[PDB]
Order: structure tokens, then sequence, then C-alpha cells
């Protein structure tokens, strides 16, 4: 849905996500998986302060 | 086959309306109706099925994501094209519970998708236009309310 | 002296703001027929927006 | 009349300035248009007196104005663009009366038909409908 | 058939991008900026475009701004191919910073077709909509596809199949997916209690937005808008008094509206003291 490839902030994400877990996700998640694998997400933060990811 | 959808030469619009395409899709719909995981749920969607056609109900309804796991691009396809992929999804669903319960269309003859738990929300000051011809979920009140009409017959509000 | 100096930089504050008054007429304005009447009418709305209107 | 002294301004430019070698700013004078307006005729009748036999007659009147509509623009020349090789025409109008090219003008191109007006290309000119009392 | 080459226009596209290459470097970098956030319309202001060519290009694009419009999209379509294709493989323009503003009983029928500026209280504001912009149809004759049909402020078919298999004229459906529509809304300004003598009347006029401008004129705002000015189909004029003009026959009557590409609402020290010299 986005023209360009530039990821969306993590404080869109993670509402958008916790609604499908039926369960409040939060940003230290997101750590817990970036420890299992570390190429999982490219994890660039934005020039605005908000946390991205991104495939 | 599966993979072969992903490789588009056209737009997502276009690759879908393509024959070979249509049908490629509608075998792993088909596929996926039937087969999936939720480990100690197993399989929910043939429960869905079973209780769908003990009720004779004209509401299919699937979730979102279950979709995108067994299917990674068939439930992304579905989101950019809802149109499209929901014309479809009307047959493999007439199909595929028809594997489960034959003779369904001797009563029903047609079966209308509903989706649920669409996960993106918009609001309607959101309402961009690279979000037009696509599926979008939004929140609101009823203010005005129409009655019921058949429409060229078919219910209408 | 002290009035002196108070008329002194009075008129350099219209001395100084006329640079900004004939791109007023250049612009859009198109005929000798424009009388002092119609065309003072006219600056004073074009600045009384401004930070810094004129009478 | 007014025909009459706007080849009159155009004479006396002639005659009074360059003749006259005095100067000769007066290039542009001779393609702008002059219109001379009587307003002191002598006093008329008014509104209730008036009769048919005074048409086309120029009269004098007082009165209040009530109503102004706004300026209304008015054609005076037609702008038309071929719709299949975009060529441009100009158009006047000759007694309130707008000619549509039914062939487009051009030697190649003679398509019937093949004419299309352009509404803001136009020039207009200025109409103003005031109500007197 | 090669077409009629309009030598003003191109040689106001080579002026135009070449503005857009050269000038001091925001407009190289509010394109970027469109391209990060999915923008749609880029604003130039005009203090800028007067400091090229001496000011001529400013009032060339400035007295003629409906006719040279469509040279300025084909401008920066270029660039941004030349230097954001995806914004390209997602369109308009907004000018402002007019250094004269024309009151109202300044509309007058010599200036239509060119760029100005106005002042005007605003009155009402109807609710937006959206305006279709580019059309396509499917002939009927045949499958055949016509695109990129430009409407002009008037519903505009197509007036011949481009096969030369089919013969078709003046039938068409219209397209409502590869058709592309823009938001319109109408806003009616009024006359300022300053601009006119005291004692007498206000007039009014009715304004267009299109675009991002929409929404942004608020009922006892004092707006200002700038844009250019326009005729529109207008059936009120029939009736008066006075020789009506006839084509052949149909009537040609019209009334004069403003459509404006920019929308500003006018009513900190530092902010204050950086706007005085
Ligand atoms: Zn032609
Ligand atoms: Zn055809």
């Amino acid at each position: 849905s986005r023209s360009t490839g530039v990821p969306p902030e993590l404080h869109v994400l993670l509402p958008q996500i916790s609604s499908m877990m039926k369960r409040k996700i939060v940003q230290d998640d997101i750590l817990k998986l970036l420890t299992i694998w570390s190429d999982a997400y490219v994890v660039e933060l934005n020039s605005r302060g908000e946390l991205t990811m991104n495939l | 086959l599966e993979s072969l959808s992903n490789v588009k030469a056209n737009s997502y619009s276009e690759w879908i309306t393509q024959p070979n395409v249509s049908r490629t899709i509608a075998r792993e719909l088909k596929s996926f109706l039937l087969e999936y995981t939720d480990e100690t749920g197993r399989s929910v969607y043939g429960a869905r099925i079973r209780t769908l056609g003990e009720m004779n109900s004209e509401s299919l309804e699937v979730n979102y994501r279950h979709l995108a796991e067994s299917k990674a691009i068939l439930a992304l396809f579905l989101a950019k094209c809802p149109e499209e992929m929901l014309k479809i999804f009307d047959l493999v669903a007439m199909e595929a519970t028809e594997l489960h319960y034959p003779d369904y269309a001797r009563i029903h003859s047609e079966i209308h998708v509903r989706i649920s738990d669409f996960p993106t929300i918009y609001s309607l000051r959101e309402l961009r236009e690279s979000n037009l011809s696509s599926l979008v979920r939004v929140t609101g009140v009823v203010t005005r309310r129409t009655g019921v009409f058949p429409q060229l017959y078919r219910n209408y509000q | 002296a002290l009035l002196s100096q108070r008329q002194k930089r009075y008129q350099q504050f219209l001395a100084m703001k006329m640079t900004q008054v004939f791109d007023i007429l250049f612009s859009l304005t198109r005929g000798q027929p424009y009388t002092e009447t119609y065309l003072s009418s006219l600056i004073v709305d074009s600045l009384q927006d401004s930070n810094n209107p004129i009478g | 009349v007014i025909s009459i002294m706007d080849q009159t301004i155009k004479d006396c430019m002639v005659s009074l300035i360059v003749d006259n070698n005095l100067d000769y700013d007066l290039d542009e004078i001779e393609t702008k248009f002059y219109k001379v307006r009587p307003y002191n005729v002598g006093s008329c009748k008014g509104m209730r007196e008036l009769n048919p036999n005074d048409i086309d007659k120029l009269i004098n009147l007082k009165g209040l104005v009530l109503r102004s509509t706004p300026v209304i623009p008015d054609m005076k020349v037609a702008f038309f663009k071929c719709n299949v090789c975009d060529h441009t025409m100009a158009v006047e109008i000759d007694r309130g009366v707008i000619q549509e090219p039914a062939r487009c003008e051009r030697i190649d191109c003679n398509e019937p038909n093949s004419m299309s007006l352009i509404h803001n290309r136009c020039s207009f000119a200025d109409k103003q409908v005031i109500k007197l009392q | 058939v090669k077409k009629v080459d309009d030598v003003t226009g191109e040689k106001v596209r080579e002026a135009f991008e070449q503005f857009l290459e050269d000038f001091s470097k925001v407009y190289r970098a509010q394109i970027e900026f469109m391209k990060i956030y999915d923008l749609n319309t880029i604003y130039i202001d005009y203090q800028h475009l007067s400091m090229r060519e001496n000011g001529a290009l400013a009032m060339a694009i400035s007295e003629q701004y409906y006719r040279f419009l469509p040279f300025l999209q084909k401008g920066l379509r270029r660039v941004v191919r030349k230097y954001a294709p995806e914004l390209l493989n997602t369109f308009q323009i907004s000018f402002f910073n007019l250094p004269t503003v024309h009151r109202i009983r300044d509309i007058r029928s010599e200036k239509i077709g060119s760029l100005l500026s106005i002042s005007g209280t605003v009155t009402r504001t109807s609710e937006v909509r959206p305006e279709l912009y580019k059309a396509s149809f499917t002939c009927d004759m045949c499958r055949a596809i016509v695109d990129n049909v430009e409407q002009s402020f008037k519903y505009t078919e197509p007036t011949f199949c481009p096969n030369p298999s089919c013969e078709n004229r003046a039938f068409w459906t219209l397209n409502v997916t590869r058709s592309r529509f823009l938001d319109w809304q109408k806003v009616r300004i009024q006359e300022n209690a300053n601009e006119i003598p005291t004692g007498s009347m206000p007039r009014t006029l009715d304004v267009i937005l299109r675009g991002d401008s929409v929404e942004r004129a608020k009922p006892g705002d004092r707006c200002k808008f700038t844009g250019v000015e326009i005729v529109v189909p207008d059936v009120t004029q029939l009736g008066l008094p006075g020789v009506k003009p006839s084509s052949t026959v149909r009537d040609l009557t019209y009334k004069i509206s403003f459509l404006a590409c920019h929308v500003i609402s006018i009513g900190d020290q530092e902010v204050f003291l950086n706007s005085l010299s």
C-alpha cells in the first residue's frame, strides 16, 4: 500500500499487531524477535524519533 | 504454481484476471479451506465449515491472518484487489464447502465471503486517494439508515 | 534635534518600503488610465494583511 | 459621429502633431479605437412620458439605482481549435453572431465538423446591467 | 499527421524546467520530500519565479496561466521521471505569494485566463466532492480503449475511434477504474468592510478549490486565495435586456468564477520579528 520503500513507524505497527494477537504488543517484544534472528528485519530509526522495522 | 503467482509482469489486478492465475489461486484457496493447523486447535476452518454447513449460513466468515500464514501471497492479493479476489473466492468457497456439504447449490446460488479481523484500520479523515479500489476498515456512528428493498433479487440497504 | 531624527527615520521607513511596492504595479496592472486614488486603495489592501500594515 | 470622432482624433494626431512636427507620440494611436459620448442633451420629458415614436432617439433621464448585476463577460472574439490536428483560428463577432467553421481551414486537414470551441481562450467584453428608478 | 507546434508554450516549458533545476536547492529537495511521505502537490513561491529571466518568465506565465498550464505539468513530469521514478510510478501545482491582492470589485472580464490573488471574508463553504480530472472510455462497436481524455470544464466524450477497423462515433462507455478523480470544493467569499466605502454594499463571489486546498476554508475566516479567473456556463444571463449573441443555433452565456490553487487563512515574538526589516 506504500508507493515508497520507507517502512512505517513502530507506533502504527504495534497497535495493528496487538489487535491481531488478541494481546497488546509493546516495544520490548520486538527486541525478543531480533535476539533470536539478527537478520530478521531492518531496524533503522526514523528521523522523527520513531522506531521502524521492514523486510 | 503458488510461487508462479508471485512472479508478476503486470499490475496487481491485471495478473489476477488471467484465467490461469485465477484458476491457480482458486486451487490454492481450495486447498487452504480444508487444510490448516493451530497446534491444539488443528484445522479450525474444518470446524468452521462444519458449523456453517450445519446452519446453512450464507455468511462465509474467514479470519484474515490465518490465510496469510498457509498462503502468504494469496491473502495479500485479496487485500489489494478485493473485488477480483472475492469474485472467485465465491466459487472456491462454494466448491470447498461442497466437499464437506455437497448439494449446497441446490438451495443457495452464491456464497458471499465475509472477511473478519482485518488488521489495517482507517478513519473517515484518512481515506486517501491511494485507498481507492482497496479493502478498508473504518469505525464510526450510524446516523442515517435506509429500509430493506430487493435489488437486481437480493436485499439492499 | 530629536524631533528631526523622528522625521528623518520615518521617511526612510517609506523610502525603503517602496522597494516592495513597484512589484505591486509591475505584476498585474496593465494600463495608464489607472489614477492615484485607485492605486492608493490597492496598495493599502495588499499590505493590509501583512504584519506591518500601511494607511 | 463616433466614427467621425475616431477619424478626427486620428487626423488630429496626424495633422496637429507629426504634420506640425511638434512630436511623434502617436504611434500606437493609429490602432486604438475611440468613442465620444454625448451627455448634455436638453432636458427631457422623463420616463413616464416616453412614447413608441421615441425609439432609437437619444434622450435624457434621472433616477435612483436599485439593483446592479455583476460584470457579465460578453463575447467579442471566439477561439477555435481543431480536434484532430490542433490548428487554432481567430473568429471575430460580426453583428452579434458567431460563425462556427464547418471544416478545418488547413489544406491537409479537411475533416468536416472537426472544429471545437475553447471557452477560456476567448476574448470577452464587460457588460453591466443597472436598474434605475 | 503532424500536429501544430505551439512554439510559445514549449519555450515556457523549457524555462520552467530550467527554473526547477537551477533555482536555489529547495525545489529539488521538495520533490524528494514528496517521495518520502507520498505527497501529491508541489507549492511554488511566486517571488522565486520572478527572480529568473528578470521577471519576464513570471509575467508571461501570470498573464496567460490557463494557456501554459499543461506545459508546466509536462515540465514537472519530466523532472519526477528524472529524479523520483517512484513518484512517477505512484499531480498538481500551486502558486502563492503574489505581491498584489485584487479586491472583489477588480474581477473584470479583461483578466480572464490570468493569475491573480484576491482577499475576501468567507461566508459559506460546501462539502467536498471528487471531480473527474482525466477520464477513459471503451468503444461500443469494438473493444478499443481510449485513455487520457482531458475534460477541461465540460463533459467531453471522444470524437473518434482510434482504430481504422471501427467506425464508431459519439458512443462510449465511461470507465470508473482507469479514470482519475480529484477533490473539488466551492467557497462563497465576500468583500471586506475596509475594501468598500462606508455605507456601501459589499459584493460576493464564488471561488473553486481543488486538491489539497479543500477544507482549508472555514466560514468566518478572512481567507486569501491565489489562482486564475475562468468562465463557466451560465443560464441566468438569459432574459436580460440587450442583444444576445448566438452561435451557429446555440446560446453561449457566461458568468465569471475564480479558480484558486492555494488557500491561506490570516488573522511568537521571534517568528514575528523575523518577518520585518
Ligand atoms: Zn484540422
Ligand atoms: Zn471502435
